[PDB]
RNA sequence: AUUAAUAGGGACGGUCGGGGGCAUCAGUAUUCAAUUGUCAGAGGUGAAAUUCUUGGAUUUAUUGAAGACUAACUACUGCGAAAGCAUUUGCCAAGGACGUUUUCAUUAAUCAAGAACGAAAAACUAUGCCGACUAGGGAUCGGGUGGUGUUUUUUUA
């Protein structure tokens, strides 16, 4: 209801006077990633009281923040991947975030998906040694050979089924001898993919391979010790 | 030396919320819909009042320090239709027109994967 | 260093070339007989090893 | 836990039971 | 547990009788529901009423939180208001029956009483021995983690009167009958109040109080020290928070606009060391700020202090020997070394940080093989290295840290083991190839491994990086271990075990060092003092000259034992606890007879009982190997480990009597001397005796210098 | 005291399938809710209205529940007696084909009646000579045999 002509509802009967200045009463914290990674500095968000240190703590506990792996890593291709960090300490105009989950995006999978071949899709849960709660999705797609004739490529299912407890078996191996840096340096250089196809090379050979997503679901009591650490107190300056 | 924001622009067939929020996604900055900034109404989903709106809310946020953008655009997604609007496209030309530095671009539509649509 | 482990790779290589020769290049007994042999088995010396444990 | 505990505790209460004849002198 | 119906607020541990047991579990079957439940019943077991009273008195707080009340001649009720002080009430004759109780001293024993809970819901271990059959209360310095030596030369009544800043008046000696229980109970407050945060609990001890005194006498009469009293000094005894001993502020209330009456007490109770900064982060608040340093602890010099300015200034702090272990700790050669607290990683840090940086230039070098893992596995890594990381300190003999190289898998490796070492140090040239082909500020060269029996091939790249560090490179396939299991097949029963011990120190090496690392290094940012502890203890081991025949890992795990296994006593908070429960842990170890089963887990995934019996299992068989133990001394093992033989195998039983007998006699002279200067130079002094021979060198340079200590 | 039908059963063997049963596990969306932002409109349409909104709708964010369905891969197809069947891992039985120098020896083919199984707003421009019937031809799915090199890996699967 802008207009002249537009009636009136029960709308604009007791309205607010906007007098408050919310972008006078905020503030800025800058985030900062975990030492895994190339390019740490990131970002900068806000909180909606500045008035409470406290409150504005509680606010900067909350928070999700997600952003391109390229970014992130230096390397300038949107390298089609996301990090969710998740923001669990403060200390002092610097956000101190750890890893929360990771996906591609939906313009990769259609980048992947393609009709005369089927895929494979495995999904296993796992926990790290830090008794994190992990749930990855590793997808795959069958590939022809460097010498066919036919013009698809089918796997049969038990191919199918051997496959699917292959890449089970290698996840849940290899997550569990992680702890939860040391997975996510596996992770980011893509050798995970060379360690499934290495292993399934045998079975029906795979292009196209890939660990497609990465859900959080458990967290044990929080670790100021375990996170400072990762990242790598104060004097203050005597007013008078 | 840049700021991000992320811009969450929703583009539907009959309207066009350009939404600008920080980056972690929670606090707004301010959005502004076609629907709000044209007179009439059955233009309320037309490139005029995207361009109109687009260009207002990045003075918005050009007054609050953001600087470039990571651009967000969706459908309406799940059962319906799942193509951007005519408000899509019209907004983002305008905010780079405006003059904030696009950062880059995602088409985040909400697929079902499975249909809440019965058989027969 | 450099010189040592080139001739010995060398040295290496020309013995299992001639293993897996030998242990693919259609053995046959005395009198008649011929011995299976797997696909990609390389050592005759392990079916030796093979027959002996089990 | 039980069991044992049993057995346990009766071994203590055994170790440092007193003695009837020292009990009647005082 | 050293508790009686003793008068506790006189400063002593006390207050709580058998009496007072009986009393309350009496009380129990009576009632004690918060709707006046009966709790217990009259055909229950001991075990049974046991259980249930230390469950009832343990969770229900009678001092701050509620009381509880019952009529002695009806039904026991717990009603949710705290009276400030220990509450059991009659409403028949309105008696609490803990009067004599200090509210610190209740504390203590609700931290008791969960601690005897968790034990007795433990339901895999034999808990009955910790829970009844240890007197924690002999030694204070094991029981308590800093007690304080404190001077007071007092005199007599006006010299009481000149010297206590506190007023001795007619309300003081109505409210505390006795001059002592006063000064007690004053103690006890200011203490806690200019602690606060940064302790546990905390305990107060009149050495030189006695209670008999013959018919001659009005009252005991004493010259004691100086003063006329019923003691000879005061130690104060601390159970002390890990993570806040090292707290450089020390936060008070928030500055408001006027003077708001919390900081008013804060300013009028610390003035010269109250102030007001100004920090990061827009916050102003009050706080006494403090300074770090290496040989004494910030509760020290605070303790100092706030006795001194609201004590009395003749009174005296000491503790020589947490002062004189810091010191026995060595000290690294970086800037402002001193003033760096012994809760600091820096050097550490920068040893990873170091290693980060090679990790990129190596991990996207071209290659044959793309590289799976990088993997540091180092003691620094673990911080377990006794001298810090010194850059440009190659005088350490630990200096080189090591990092396992995994490739990929290709089934194109040799099977045979020389070759396969050949070609792991030809993957090793072409690494050094490019990277002094492009990183030409690093240095390089290669060594022969020679740690592993009958495998003489290996050669290990260590790389220097201008950080002034060093990490030596060694390469792991899959055909290790599929070559060593064929060659312990293809050995004769003379050979088998000579290959059986080769074999075991191969995975030392390559495959149980990486999980020891995860492990150790995600459970020591927990506890923060076990770092430090290991590090002494393995200066004491290198005193008694041990260190030669035990390797780093079984220090290590013997080490964490105290920490991860507290109960009955507490987790170590300061390193003359920690140092003095791992002796003394070793000391009542008999490994003729003790298994050891380490759950190096997060306090409260840890072991099963399946695991805990197949561990047990393995225990027995070896025992029943050699039950004398000549060829297997120590048993310990872990989820990490569950063979155990692994890091206690290759010793001999002369090196495990002599360490057994080094324990015996530290715990004897612990029992018989007493902590003081003397004891401490003498513990860490060797023996240099008892030997056949003894042969004394001296190299031409001392390594100090370059050893940068 | 017959032969062992490119007649029929039956056994064995390795498989093959989106055939069935109970159980399990997962997926995004949608609906409901809690919590968080920001500010006045949203939805829908030839155009609108009914409808929901300064006890903040739509929108964004973190999570939770709830019922359904099983996307893209999905056809030149697969299995089922027909109606029909689509994510995982089990379990329970059953089945076709192929292999076979196994076993029984006409145990058979088509069927009026009769018995089992058979969601059910539907349907609405399709349509092909058939027959007991001769050679083929290209791709396709399942099994089997030979030849052959590449992909593969080598005493433990």
């Amino acid at each position: 209801a802008v207009g002249k002509n537009k009636r009136l509802s029960k709308g604009k009967k007791g309205q607010k006077k906007r007098v408050v200045d919310p972008f006078t009463r905020k503030e800025w914290f800058d985030i900062k990633a975990p030492s895994t990674f190339e390019n740490r500095n990131v970002g900068k968000t806000l909180v909606n009281k500045s008035t409470g240190l406290k409150s504005a703590s509680d606010a900067l506990k909350g928070r999700v923040v997600e952003v391109c792996l390229a970014d992130l890593q230096g390397s300038e291709d949107h390298s089609f991947r996301k990090i969710k960090l998740r923001v669990d300490e403060v200390q002092g105009k610097n956000l101190l975030t750890n890893f929360h989950g990771m996906d591609f995006t939906t313009d990769k999978l259609r980048s992947m998906v393609r009709k005369w071949q089927t895929l494979i899709e495995a999904n296993v849960t796992v926990k790290t040694s830090d008794d994190y709660v992990l749930r990855i999705f590793a997808i795959a797609f069958t590939r022809k050979q460097a010498n066919q004739v036919k013009r698809h490529s089918y796997a049969q299912s038990s191919h199918i089924r051997a496959i699917r407890k292959v890449i089970s078996e290698i996840l849940t191996k290899e997550v569990q001898g992680s702890t939860l840096a040391q997975l996510t340096s596996k992770l980011i250089p893509e050798v995970i993919n060379k360690e499934i196809e290495n292993a399934t090379k045998d079975i029906f050979p795979l292009q196209n391979i890939h660990v497609r997503k990465v859900k959080l679901l458990k967290q044990p009591k929080f670790d100021v010790g375990a996170l400072m650490a990762l990242h790598g107190e104060e004097k203050g300056k005597k007013v008078t | 030396s840049q700021v991000f924001g992320v811009a969450r622009i929703y583009a539907s067939f009959n309207d066009t919320f350009v939404h600008v929020t920080d980056l972690s996604g929670k606090e707004t900055i301010a959005r502004v819909t076609g629907g709000m900034k044209v007179k009439a109404d059955r233009d309320e989903s037309s490139p005029y009042a995207a361009m109109l709106a687009a260009q207002d809310v990045a003075a918005k946020c050009k007054e609050v320090g953001i600087t470039a953008v990571h651009v967000k655009i969706r459908a309406t997604g799940g059962t319906r239709t799942k193509t951007p609007g005519p408000g899509g496209q019209a907004a983002l030309r305008a905010l780079a027109r405006s003059g904030l530095r696009i950062g880059r671009i995602e088409d985040v539509t909400p697929v079902p994967s499975d249909s809440t649509r019965k058989k027969g | 260093l450099k010189e040592d482990i080139h001739t010995h790779m060398a040295i290496f290589e020309q013995r299992e070339a001639q293993a897996q020769e030998d242990v693919q290049s259609s053995i046959v007994d005395e009198d008649g007989f011929t011995l299976v042999v797997g696909k990609n088995t390389k050592s005759l010396n392990s079916i030796r090893k093979k027959i002996l444990n089990k | 836990k039980s069991n044992i505990f049993k057995l346990q505790i009766d071994e203590l209460l055994e170790q440092v039971k007193l003695k009837q004849k020292h009990v009647l002198k005082v | 547990r050293g508790f009686s119906s003793n008068m506790s607020h006189s400063g002593s541990l006390g207050g709580f009788g058998t009496f007072e047991f009986t009393i309350l579990m009496a009380a129990l079957l009576n009632g004690g529901g918060i709707n006046s439940n009966k709790i217990l019943l009259h055909g229950f077991s001991s075990y049974q009423l046991f259980k249930g009273v230390i469950k009832y008195l343990a969770t229900m707080d009678l001092c701050h939180d509620g009381h509880l009340q019952f009529h002695s001649n009806p039904a026991s009720k717990y009603i949710d208001e705290g009276f400030q002080t220990p509450t059991l009430f009659d409403k028949s004759t309105k008696v609490n029956i803990l009067t004599k109780m200090t509210v610190s001293s209740y504390q203590i024993l609700k931290e008791y009483a969960g601690e005897t809970l968790r034990m007795l819901n433990n339901v895999v271990q034999d808990q009955f021995s910790n829970i009844f059959l240890t007197n924690i209360s002999r030694f204070d310095n094991l029981k308590y983690d800093l007690c304080y030596d404190v001077q007071l030369p007092l005199g007599k009544y006006n010299n009481l009167e000149t010297s206590l800043a506190a007023t001795f008046g007619s309300m003081e000696r109505v409210k505390f009958i006795t001059l002592e229980n006063f000064l007690a109970h004053k103690i006890t407050n200011v203490a806690r109040y200019a602690l606060g945060d940064r302790i546990k609990y905390i305990q107060i001890e009149m050495v030189g109080q006695k209670s008999d005194f013959p018919i001659t006498k009005r009252k005991v009469y004493s010259n004691t020290g100086g003063n006329h009293f019923n003691f000879d000094f005061v130690r104060v005894k601390l159970i002390v928070n890990p993570s806040e001993c090292d707290k450089l502020v020390t936060k008070g209330p928030a500055h408001s606009e006027t003077m708001s009456t919390e900081a008013a007490v804060f300013k009028n109770f610390w003035g010269i060391k109250s102030s007001l900064r100004r920090f990061k982060d827009g916050s102003i608040t009050h706080c006494c700020v403090w300074s770090t340093s290496s040989s004494e602890p910030i509760i020290s010099s605070i303790v100092n202090f706030a006795l001194q300015k609201h004590v009395s200034k003749k009174a005296q702090i000491s503790n020589e020997t947490i002062k004189k272990f810091h010191n026995f700790l060595p000290l690294p050669n970086l800037p402002s070394s001193a003033k760096t607290s012994v809760l600091n990683l820096s050097s550490f840090f920068n040893l990873k940080k170091s290693f980060d940086d090679l990790y990129k230039i190596i991990f996207q070098m071209k290659l044959p093989l793309s590289v799976k893992s990088i993997l540091p596995v180092g003691s620094a890594f673990r911080y377990t290295s006794l001298c810090q990381p010194v850059p440009f300190a190659y005088s350490d003999p630990d200096f080189f840290q090591d990092v396992i190289l995994e490739f990929e898998t290709s089934p194109k490796w040799p099977d045979e083991i020389t070759s396969l070492e050949k070609a792991k140090t030809a993957f090793l040239l072409k690494i050094q190839e490019e990277l002094s082909a492009n990183s030409s500020t690093y240095r390089s060269f290669f060594s022969r491994d020679e740690s592993i029996p009958y495998n003489l091939e290996i050669v290990t790249l260590n790389i220097l990086t201008p950080e002034g560090y060093g990490f030596k490179f060694r390469v792991l396939t899959e055909r290790d271990e599929i070559l060593y299991l064929r060659a312990i097949a293809n050995a004769r029963n003379e050979l088998k075990p000579e290959l059986e011990a080769t074999f075991l120190k191969f995975t030392a090496k390559y495959l149980a060092s990486v999980r020891h690392t995860r492990t150790l290094e995600n459970i020591s940012h927990s506890y923060q003092f076990y770092s430090p502890v290991v590090r002494l203890f393995k200066r004491w081991l290198d005193t008694h000259l041990l260190l030669g025949h035990i390797t780093d890992e079984l220090a290590e795990l013997i080490a964490i034992k105290p920490f991860v296994d507290p109960a009955p006593y507490f987790i170590p908070g300061s390193l003359e606890n920690g140092f003095l429960k791992v002796l003394k842990f070793i000391s009542q170890w008999n490994w003729k007879d003790d298994p050891l089963i380490l759950d190096l887990v997060k306090p409260e995934e840890r072991l099963t009982l399946a695991q805990y019996k197949g561990i047990q299992m393995n225990f027995t068989n070896l025992r029943n190997s050699d039950p004398n133990g000549t060829h297997l001394q120590f048993f310990v093992a872990s989820k990490n480990d569950p063979s155990g033989i692994l890091y206690s195998s290759g010793i001999p039983l002369p090196i495990a009597t002599r360490l057994t007998a080094l324990a015996k006699v530290a715990v004897n002279l612990l029992q018989t001397h007493g902590l003081n200067q003397q004891t401490i130079n003498l513990l860490f002094t060797p023996g240099l005796k008892d030997y056949d021979f003894v042969v004394d060198l001296r190299t031409p340079i001392g390594l100090k210098s370059s050893c940068g200590i």
